[PDB]
């Protein structure tokens, strides 16, 4: 379930890591190699609740010959702005509705403790900006 | 009836119901003042638009008359709603204020692209959702025809609106130079145009006086082919192209350099001179472009829209009262 900013950082140098923060916040500043994920509107949460389409689907559509390696072969980490304690996530959060679609394809992810705010205590460096 | 408050903002009074609150003038303008809210009754922060001297004029009446029209019909998340419509006045005599109640919704696709680069897959989102309400707008046989980025409204969530129907920069050049052969396809040529600055930050054709504004356009799509020219309308119009020198269709693959090849293979549909070869909102939504996107069963059309009223002419009595009727036959949305 939940991983710690600091284990986060290492386990980068050498995962796919997914934002589900909103766009602009997004645009601002990500953590590197992030992957924003529009959830929280009305059209996405509906087809999600749909199986019109699913969060892992959708990611499936930045590569140049296989569409898939380093997708599912890595962890999933998903961050938000600041949760704190994930295990008590509101059904509306965007936190809440890629773990759902997530965990329904069979996929174990792992969310980082105190979303982006915290992992900029001492993780600057591992940030994108503008 | 429920419990208005009066209030004095900027210079002129605000009468409104006691479940807005915490009105906050967000600005004015020609059209009237409007009013950053809160809707206690709905937990949306709104926008109450006060619209004053609705009737000093039969121009203005009937104006007054079709936005109220036009905004009681549409009712498709891509697309300005009406959330409530009220008057303090208890009599049709009494009546001349209208005041109109809409989510408030925060930045414009302006500002957005003026503030962040945005990635693929919003430009893609956005793009979609405009396709989306133009496929219901055109359904009820509407044509926007001031389609452009200051009219596209996007909140936090990257949902968009598209709001009340420069400017030339995103204008088609059928209806550019003023020839009465457009339609509903002229919105297309926008998407095109706005998709384009979405894709790199640049405005497509930012035209001084629209002259050259057609300049530039050619410049790109290219000077017109033998039929295509005579395809058009106008005397100077005609006259004006075959006044320039003769230029060859760009390829999009070069100017839009690092681009989605799917993108730009759609703007090579919208962006056509040949307002009957131009793709359709409804075609474009199924564009590959779309893929994740498209649902057929999620993308709703509008009912016919009466624009029977636009061709009788009446007074101002007529126009005024049959406005209070708009107003009074007002059903909430849910």
């Amino acid at each position: 379930k939940i991983i710690y900013p600091n284990d986060l950082a290492k386990k980068m140098t050498k995962p796919v890591i997914i934002d589900c923060r909103p766009f602009m916040e997004y645009n601002k500043s990500h953590i590197q190699g992030a992957v924003h994920i529009n959830c929280a509107d009305k059209i996405s949460r509906r087809r999600l609740q749909q199986g019109k389409i699913t969060v892992l689907d959708l990611i499936s559509c930045r590569e140049g010959k296989d569409s898939f390696k380093r997708i599912f072969s890595k962890e999933i980490i998903v961050y938000d702005e600041n949760t704190n304690e994930p295990s008590r996530v509101m059904p509306s959060q965007p936190l809440h509705i890629v773990l759902e679609s997530l965990k329904r394809e069979g996929k174990e992810p792992l969310v980082l403790k105190g979303g982006l705010s915290s992992f900029k205590q001492n993780h600057e460096n591992l940030c994108d900006n503008s | 009836r429920p419990t208005f408050y009066r209030q004095e903002l900027n210079k002129t009074i605000w009468e409104v119901p006691e479940r807005y609150q915490n009105l906050s003038p967000v600005g004015s303008g020609a059209y009237g003042s409007v009013c950053a809210a809160f809707d206690t009754k709905t937990g949306h922060r709104v926008a109450v638009k006060k619209l004053s001297r609705p009737f000093q004029s039969i121009i203005h009446a009937k104006r007054t008359y079709r936005e109220l029209r036009l905004l009681k019909h549409m009712k498709h998340e891509n697309v300005i709603g009406l959330l409530d419509v009220f008057t303090p006045a208890r009599s049709l005599e009494e009546f001349n204020d209208v005041y109109l109640v809409t989510h408030l919704m925060g930045a414009d696709l302006n500002n957005i692209v003026k503030c962040q680069k945005l990635t693929d897959d919003h430009v893609q989102f956005l793009i979609y959702q405009i396709l989306r309400g133009l496929k219901y707008i055109h359904s009820a046989d509407i044509i926007h025809r001031d389609l452009k980025p200051s009219n596209l409204a996007v909140n936090e969530d990257c949902e968009l609106k598209i709001l009340d129907f420069a400017t030339r920069w995103y204008r088609a050049p059928e209806i550019m130079l003023n020839w009465m052969h457009y339609n509903q396809t002229v919105d297309i040529w926008s998407v095109g145009c706005i998709m384009a600055e979405l894709l790199t930050g640049r405005t497509l054709f930012p035209g001084t006086d629209h002259i050259d504004q057609l300049k530039l356009i050619l410049r790109l799509v290219g000077t017109p082919g033998a039929e295509l020219l005579k395809k058009i309308s106008s005397e100077s119009a005609r006259n004006y192209i075959q006044s320039l020198a003769q230029m060859p269709k760009m390829n999009f693959a070069n100017v839009f350099i690092g681009a989605n090849p799917l993108a730009v293979d759609l703007l090579e549909k919208m962006l056509v001179l040949d307002s009957d070869k131009r793709i359709t909102a409804a075609q474009a939504l199924a564009h590959a472009y779309f893929a994740q996107y498209h649902d057929p069963d999620d993308e709703p059309v509008a009912d016919p829209y009466d624009q029977s009223f636009e061709s009788r002419d009446l007074l101002i009595d007529e126009w005024k009262s049959l406005t209070y009727d708009e107003v009074i036959s007002f059903v909430p949305p849910p």
